[PDB]
RNA sequence: AUAGGUUUGGUCCUAGCCUUUCUAUUAGCUCUUAGUAAGAUUACACAUGCAAGCAUCCCCGUUCCAGUGAGUUCACCCUCUAAAUCACCAGAUCAAAAGGGACAAGCAUCAAGCACGCAGCAAUGCAGCUCAAAACGCUUAGCCUAGCCACACCCCCACGGGAAACAGCAGUGAUUAACCUUUAGCAAUAAACGAAAGUUUAACUAAGCUAUACUAACCCAGGGUUGGUCAAUUUCGUGCCAGCCACCGCGGUACAC
């Protein structure tokens, strides 16, 4: 389908089944369908703790540096895999959110110690 | 494989932008707004919240221009959003002006001019954009030293940055592997890279227009 | 807000050199596979093993 | 197994809430009935059993099902009667006591309902309410005037006199009714019409009688079944609940059910299906039954052995009530022996292809009431040779029946 | 195919038909639970509700996603080179238009097409080009499925006209043997927008209905068949009738109804 425009971007595409997300980090392009036609399929996320507790992540950081040389986008949850990865910095909205989250516990604590 | 060709359909597209052509709207039309209900009465729109006091309580570029001989070119126009977000001095040269004629009081229009961000000057005149934003102000003859009188601020910028772990340790592991063993920490330069404040104006050259 | 602002504009500007190198990178392989001395030498011994 | 659902017994006094009451102004023919309920509303043949939610000046609210005059929809009287509570017999006292109006008591007799006299077009000359009475009399409606309990109320619906004393009366009546439902627990009720929206599917009037209705309710009736999709008014606005002696129209039912059926809430989808295969294999019972007979007479005298001017007609109407109507109509044809009138096929929405085969293969015409028949439709009429016949009115459409049968042949047969 | 039944008075050969196997749709009879997968017959007509915003005004998007299969050798390879991304350029990626090649099925009782070629700068000249190795023509079909092509009510197109558009989600009428909710949220991924917190999204996610299928369970089993091919019938009733059969066949006082 002849796209007017768009551009390539690192994204995950959701395969699974339901219940059971499990993600493909594909370079596709950006107006083509989520799970559609990609251009390299460069890892898999299985967001689900397996049995010895971990989230398997594969990059392949090979062609994820190709890609983002020949001017690939990344989709904000492909960001904030490659910081936790130490691919990339950390994203700002993770380190936010982790003060956020600091700021929730502690309010939490602090009214279970008044009450 | 030959196909019937389709006459009417470049017939209709040549129709199309002959049409557009001659009856694009005129910015009088286009930057029209309603202070009433704040909505542009061309397309029935209405503006973001955060722009309603603004539109109620700021004068436009060529609103501004109207009342100036030559419609102001030589002086120095600021903006409001500029004035506030910023302590350095904001404006634009405005060089040229080309007023909506056909306005009732010629408050629209389209300018050139050199900008000064941050105290900063071009080297070159450009189109002035966000000319139909209602946020702008005139900086008088008199006080204009004050106001674009500069001093700037050293330039001691980090030159480099840390990798990110992993690519350190990658890069680190293949130096090693192709054999140097130099203990120098891997960088990463910034200097190439120069960040931009989000409020700079962009090329109202290559911006788009709003059709009919 | 404020902290927010000042960590985006860290980051893309970090994120700005890697992609700075990773393009500079790809450019540089390209470009030795096109027309490095690898490339030419093997052009160069397969046209002299032809002849 | 029998696996129907059968009403909930009777409601428990605890239970028992004060509920509306449940009006029907029967009466023959143009004696102002519908002008009284244009008035009573504060809003030229009646042909639908019409249900409408009135509030009073007291407050108080009201349903008035107005239904048919004429002689043909005797099944809509005899429906609005059995579903209503209080019968307000509409009469005009210079007309007089008429055939109807002794149906209309007739099916308040059998209903056991209390029956309100409202003498109408007293404002005209010759008006004898005494005298109405007095013929009511022989028909064992003592009004009260004849020491009587029934009430009788002289009225003028078109200027709208006296009209405040009869909602008083009925309001007294229902009061003294002290009629009481339980608003809680499944839903019960009667279809007072059927019909087919081209946008809203089949969709049903009824009225409420026990717990109250709401939308993703199940119902069943008869062999129907529904998952209530959309209540709505009279207006159309929705209506998010249904208290008892409420009409309702409500919508998304799979099947479009025979007027005057009973309508009860089940626990599920599934659970209706499964009432609905068990009566629809009692209804195949009964009528293997009658089969298993007519087979039997059949091979007995198979085994002894062994030792036109006809009219077919489809019927399309836009109601159940109306198809009803023009079926009992058909039904009452007695000169078979000099024309015979067979019904192909009787159905409620606009003539439909299958209608138009249907008469092209019996040589039949399509008889369309309060129907239309698209562009397309009359085009494939006019190639396939069929005739369709669209009537507003059930009198013309039996006019225009007659001639037909007369073109077969005038008919002898006498509609009454 | 590891084959079987069937031509005949009988044998052999050829041969069609049917059986046995596996799927899918519909129908009859019947049915307990849980998980997942899949789900109008129709390019016929649509009530109603929603499905595209974002954003300091401009711009950007609404050309995407989603849908259907009417049409149908526009998909694949090469040449060249637009648009778009790579903050600017860089050449890199992506991929249009154009040019060259390849590219479904049947009908030859469709065998001629009728300008379908070439040269010349031009003027103009030559009279050529396709075809029994299937031209031209008719009918049928979405395809080569990480998906691709085509259409977007019809007039191939869409200035113009007919007319007032669900082939977006839910749903409806008609039609067919064929028939899912007029649910919830953008929490996840994707998209649009913004510098950003974030907003929007009937995409999607999580639910609803359906033995259509797979998995697992069930402490409440129905359906079909019982002459042979083909696993498997006791007694009655009927008596070439009623009836049964996928093929051979049965029923004239029955392991076939
Ligand atoms: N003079 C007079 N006329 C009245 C009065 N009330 C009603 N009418 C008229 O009497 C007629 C009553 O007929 P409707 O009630 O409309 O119809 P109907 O009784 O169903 O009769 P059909 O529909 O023909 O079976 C109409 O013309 C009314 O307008 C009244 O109080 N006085
Ligand atoms: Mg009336
Ligand atoms: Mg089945
Ligand atoms: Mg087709
Ligand atoms: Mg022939
Ligand atoms: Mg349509
Ligand atoms: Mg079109
Ligand atoms: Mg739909
Ligand atoms: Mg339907
Ligand atoms: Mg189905
Ligand atoms: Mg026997």
């Amino acid at each position: 389908k002849a796209y007017r425009g768009g551009h390539l971007t690192i994204r995950l595409a959701l395969g699974g089944c339901t219940n059971r997300p499990f993600y493909r980090i594909v370079a596709a392009h950006n107006k083509c369908p989520r799970d559609g036609r990609f251009v390299e399929q460069l890892g898999s996320y299985d967001p689900l703790p397996n049995s010895h507790g971990e989230k398997l992540v594969a990059l392949n950081l090979d062609r994820i540096r190709h890609w983002i040389g020949c001017g690939a986008h990344l989709s904000k949850p492909m960001e904030k895999l490659l910081g936790l990865a130490g691919f990339f910095p950390l994203h700002p909205m993770m380190i936010t959110n982790a003060e956020r989250l600091r700021r929730k516990r502690a309010r939490e604590v602090l009214l279970a110690s008044q009450k | 494989k030959k196909v019937r060709p389709r006459l009417i359909a470049e017939l209709a597209r040549r129709v199309r932008a002959l049409r557009e052509q001659l009856n694009r709207p005129r910015d009088s039309q286009l930057y029209a707004v309603d202070y009433e209900t704040l909505t542009r009465p061309f397309s029935g729109r209405r503006l973001p919240v955060r722009a309603w006091a603004d539109v109620r309580r700021e004068s436009r570029l060529l609103q501004l221009l109207g009342r100036l001989p030559l419609f102001g070119l030589g002086r120095l126009v600021t903006r409001k959003s500029w004035l506030w977000q910023h302590d350095e001095p904001c404006y634009w040269r405005l060089t040229r002006v080309r007023p909506d004629y056909t306005a009732q009081n010629l408050d629209h229009g389209k300018a050139w001019g050199i900008l000064t961000f941050k105290g900063k000057t071009e080297s070159e005149a450009r189109e002035i954009e966000h000319v139909m934003y209602h946020d702008w102000r005139l900086v008088p003859k008199h006080e204009e030293e004050a106001f674009t009188a500069f001093t700037p601020a050293p330039e001691d910028s980090l030159a480099s940055v840390p990798y990110p772990p992993l690519l350190r340790a990658m890069i680190i592991a293949e130096r090693q592997k192709n054999g140097d063993t130099s203990t120098e920490e891997p960088m990463l330069n910034v200097q190439r890279i120069r960040m931009e404040p989000w409020d700079y104006p962009a090329k109202q050259e290559d911006k788009g227009r709003a059709k009919g | 807000f404020f902290v927010l602002m000042e960590r985006y504009q860290h980051y893309r500007q970090t994120v700005r050199a890697l992609r700075m190198e990773f393009v500079s990178e790809v450019q540089r392989k390209v470009h030795e596979a096109r027309a490095g001395v690898l490339a030419e030498r093997k052009a160069l011994k397969d046209a002299a093993e032809h002849r | 197994k029998n696996k129907d659902a059968v009403r909930r017994p009777q409601a428990d006094p605890a239970l028992l809430t004060p509920r509306s009451p449940v009006v029907t102004i029967m009466g023959h023919v143009d004696h102002g009935k519908t002008t009284l309920l244009d008035k009573f509303r504060k809003t030229g043949i009646t042909q639908h059993i019409g249900a409408f939610l009135v509030s009073l000046p007291s407050g108080e609210k009201i349903t008035f099902l107005d239904t048919p005059g004429h002689a043909a929809f005797s099944a809509m009287r005899a429906r609005g009667a059995q579903v209503t509570d209080i019968v307000v017999l509409v009469v005009a006292a210079d007309d007089g006591v008429m055939k109807q109006t002794v149906e209309s008591i007739q099916h308040a007799k059998d209903a056991q309902v209390p029956i309100i006299l409202a003498v109408n077009k007293c404002d005209k000359a010759e008006a004898d309410p005494e005298k109405v009475k007095k013929e009511l009399l022989a028909y064992d409606v003592v009004c009260e005037d004849y020491g009587g309990d029934v009430q009788a109320v002289p009225v003028s619906a078109l200027t709208g006199d006296n009209l405040m004393a009869l909602a008083e009366a009925t309001v007294a009546l229902a009061e003294m009714l002290e009629l009481k439902a339980d608003p809680n627990g499944p839903v019960e009720g009667t279809v007072i019409e059927s019909f087919t929206d081209k946008g809203r599917g089949l969709v049903t009037t009824a009225i409420i009688q026990r717990g109250t209705l709401r939308k993703g309710s199940v119902l069943v009736a008869g062999k129907c079944w529904a998952k209530v999709r959309l209540m709505f008014d009279e207006n159309g606005k929705t209506i998010d609940e249904a208290y008892p002696s409420m009409p309702v129209g409500i919508t998304g039912w799979r099947d479009l059910p025979s007027a005057g059926e009973e309508i009860l809430e089940v626990e599920s989808e599934p659970r209706a299906r499964e009432v609905v295969d068990w009566r629809k294999y009692e209804q195949e019972q009964e009528k293997g039954q009658e089969d298993l007979k007519i087979i039997e007479e059949k091979r007995k005298e198979h085994k002894e052995a062994h030792q036109s001017n006809v009219l077919s007609v489809i019927i399309k109407g836009d109601v159940d009530g109306s198809v009803e109507a023009i079926l009992n109509i058909i039904d009452t044809y007695d000169a078979s022996h000099e024309c015979e009138l067979e019904l192909v096929h009787f159905g409620v929405g606009d003539v439909s292809a299958n209608d138009v085969n249907l008469a092209e293969t019996f040589d039949g015409v399509i008889y369309g009431f309060n129907v239309n028949a698209g562009n397309v439709i009359q085009q494939s009429a006019a190639k396939k040779g069929v005739k369709i016949k669209l009537h507003k009115i059930i009198y013309r459409l039996v006019e225009d029946l007659q001639e037909e049968l007369s073109s077969r042949l005038k008919t002898s047969w006498d509609p009454g």
